[PDB]
RNA sequence: UCAGGGUUCGAUUCCGGAGAGGGAGCCUGAGAAACGGCUACCACAUCCAAGGAAGGCAGCAGGCGCGCAAAUUACCCACUCCCGACCCGGGGAGGUAGUGACGAAAAAUAACAAUACAGGACUCUUUCGAGGCCCUGUAAUUGGAAUGAGUCCACUUUAAAUCCUUUAACGAGGAUCCAUUGGAGGGCAAGUCUGGUCGCAGCAGCCGCGGUAAUUCCAGCUCCAAUAGCGUAUAUUAAAGUU
């Protein structure tokens, strides 16, 4: 149901639970995170056969 | 530290009476040193003593290891104090300023002009 | 083609080409000033008002929602602009008969996505952003 | 007063072909942007200009002939061309990279005393390195091609002669303070 | 801005012109129809013992108002030049500092070993397996090493000072000496992950998402782009062979 009206604003953000698991761990800047970047993608050497995978995958 | 006074380019300027070079110093594992202390060297390298001497500019270079000046040296002291900019005498002392900060001037200029034939409390009296 | 090729016909050429460009509507809306005179801005990105009071505005179909904009009237012109107000709860931060702070939607002269009638949506309310209110990391300075 | 830009952005956003390449090309040099890339990219294309209108002049123009002498040696004074080559022809089978060589964090890895090209970048800044007899801090020297037989570590420095860092110097006051007198 | 041809802008540091609240008249001088000169009218505004008198910041600062919208009632004639009877005097011209994410240039925010797993060329072995090399991240603690960011005596700078460069003495173990701004359905680089909401609330330049199993909403985690910058609105050019 929706009860006291649909008119009302601050519904979807005021009804949800709000939680954080904030990082302790500090990132990279400049320089380093270029290197991150260029060694994880392609200096590995890990590709293998065709595949979709991207490089996210929380699937 | 060992420092060493080296030449550059040499004028007999005997219009202002005066000679006139560039201060070129190295410093090794310093720089940047009082300039009463280059003008000594100075001093015993043409034999002319040094309160006819006068120094100044100095911008050390990076990582030290140079610096460049411009130095004058007066054959005689009134010479020098005749044609020298006060502040350069005054810089190491025999002259000063007063005169008096800026403003004092101005003020007292304007109630100087709304007087006629006597302005004698105004220049001493505001 | 199917036009002349002289080699004396510049007067000819450019005087044409003067008169066939204000077909175009885009020239025509420049050089008249009918744009300036007809718009509740005098051309400027932004313009500053006080509220008149809240409405709530219906959507165009397929989509249904009431999408609470409010009035306005301005400072310079005392001429009415209805403004949207963005993100949720945005709308209590807004209150009525103080100053705000009006802006276009981005595409620079017509009615943006389902809503309809509305030109113009809302910045600052009072020297403070609608995103340091809406996240909390300001308050409201009354 | 007078100032302008010394670098452009790419008319496209994005492109999957365009960033692997400019990634790639600053992981190995250890570049810290892009902005660091198409800097060199401005001059490399300027140069290319300029190349390309003198081939369309007239050959033996007085105009065609000065300007080339002294830009074919300005080029073969940073070193990224040789005489040996010594026309107009070869300005155009210049590319990127070889401008990248000439750099003086390159150069200290390449040629010098270094672990990995991103060890090196910080001995520039740290100033452990000089150029003759002159400290630099600037790793986008770029090294004209007589300097190469004078790229030295510096005079005051831990690294050679002179006094040491506060890591050692500390640890030699903690057998004095740290467990010599507390 | 731009291949070629063009398009758009030019209040604004150089040169020329016009004007000092709005109009008109005039004195002086070689030069002015001058406003840091004058007279009158008109619009304003000030003092007054009410008899009278005095004024023009589109000069530098500063205030009110207007608006989306813009700095110190600072220091000084040392530089650069000008003015005078003058080598000596004067100059808010001009120089110096303050405010300053309009904008432009430079480039820090952790580099190197130990152990630890991890990959593949290489070697031995029928293979299994083992050795070993080149490097990689990644855990665990660390270890050694380095430096300015800051704090700061001295010198230097200059009219006097600041800043900068130069130099004492303090100054890095990652928990802090903390990088953010946007985005992840397609256009367009990156989630058919988890919780909440259920055509409501909201998102959406555009196409479209939400009606209880939401890859697009509100949050968490992860990932992507650019980076001391990034987003948004508006004018305008290229894209437009849609002038």
């Amino acid at each position: 149901k929706v009860h006291g009206s649909l008119a009302r604003v601050g519904k979807v953000r005021g009804q949800t639970l709000k939680v954080a698991k904030q990082e302790k761990k500090k990132k990279r800047t400049g320089r380093a995170k270029r290197r991150m970047q260029y060694n994880r993608r392609f200096v590995n050497v890990v590709p293998t056969f065709g595949k979709k995978k991207g490089p996210n995958a929380n699937s | 530290d060992t420092v060493t006074i080296r030449t550059r380019k040499f004028m007999t300027n005997r219009l202002l009476q005066r000679k006139q070079m560039v201060i070129d110093v190295l410093h090794p594992g310093k720089a940047t040193v009082p300039k009463t202390e280059i003008q000594e060297k100075l001093a015993k390298m043409y034999k002319t003593t040094p309160d006819v001497i006068f120094v100044f500019g100095f911008r050390t270079h990076f990582g030290g290891g140079k610096t460049t000046g411009f130095g004058m040296i007066y054959d005689s002291l009134d010479y020098a104090k005749k044609n020298e900019p006060k502040h350069r005498l005054a810089r190491h002392g025999l002259y000063e300023k007063k005169k008096t900060s800026r403003k004092q001037r101005k003020e007292r200029k304007n109630r100087m002009k709304k007087v006629r034939g006597t302005a004698k409390a105004n220049v001493g009296a505001g | 083609m199917g036009k002349c090729r002289g080699l004396r016909t510049a007067r000819k050429l450019r005087s044409h080409r003067r008169d066939q460009k204000w077909h175009d509507k885009q020239y025509k809306k420049a050089h008249l000033g009918t744009a300036l005179k007809a718009n509740p801005f005098g051309g400027a990105s932004h313009a500053k008002g006080i509220v008149l009071e809240k409405v709530g505005v219906e959507a165009k179909q397929p989509n249904s929602a009431i999408r609470k904009c409010v009035r306005v009237q301005l400072i310079k012109n005392g001429k009415k602009i209805t403004a949207f107000v963005p993100n949720d709860g945005c709308l209590n931060f807004i209150e009525e008969n103080d100053e705000v702070l009006v802006a276009g939607f981005g595409r620079k002269g017509h009615a943006v996505g389902d809503i309809p009638g509305v030109r113009f949506k809302v910045v600052k309310v009072a020297n403070v952003s609608l995103l340091a209110l809406y996240k909390g990391k300001k308050e409201r300075p009354r | 007063w007078v100032c302008r830009k010394t670098y452009v952005t790419p008319r496209r956003p994005f492109e999957k072909s365009r960033l692997d390449q400019e990634l790639k090309l600053i992981g190995e040099y250890g570049l810290r942007n892009k902005r660091e890339v198409w800097r060199v990219k401005f001059t490399l294309a300027k140069i290319r200009k300029a190349a390309r209108e003198l081939l369309t002049l007239d050959e033996k123009d007085p105009r065609r002939l000065f300007e080339g002498n002294a830009l074919l040696r300005r080029l073969v004074r940073i070193g990224v061309l040789d005489e040996g080559k010594m026309k107009l022809d070869y300005i155009l089978g210049l590319k990127i990279e070889d401008f990248l060589e000439r750099r003086l964090q390159t150069q200290v890895f390449k040629l010098g005393l270094a672990k990995s090209i991103h060890h090196a970048r910080v001995l520039i800044r740290q100033r452990h390195i000089r150029v003759r007899k002159q400290v630099v801090n600037i790793p986008s020297f770029i090294v004209r091609l007589d300097s190469q037989k004078h790229i030295d570590f510096s005079l005051r420095s831990p690294y050679g002669g002179g006094r040491p860092g506060r890591v050692k110097r500390k640890n030699a006051k903690k057998g004095q303070g740290g467990a010599g007198a507390g």
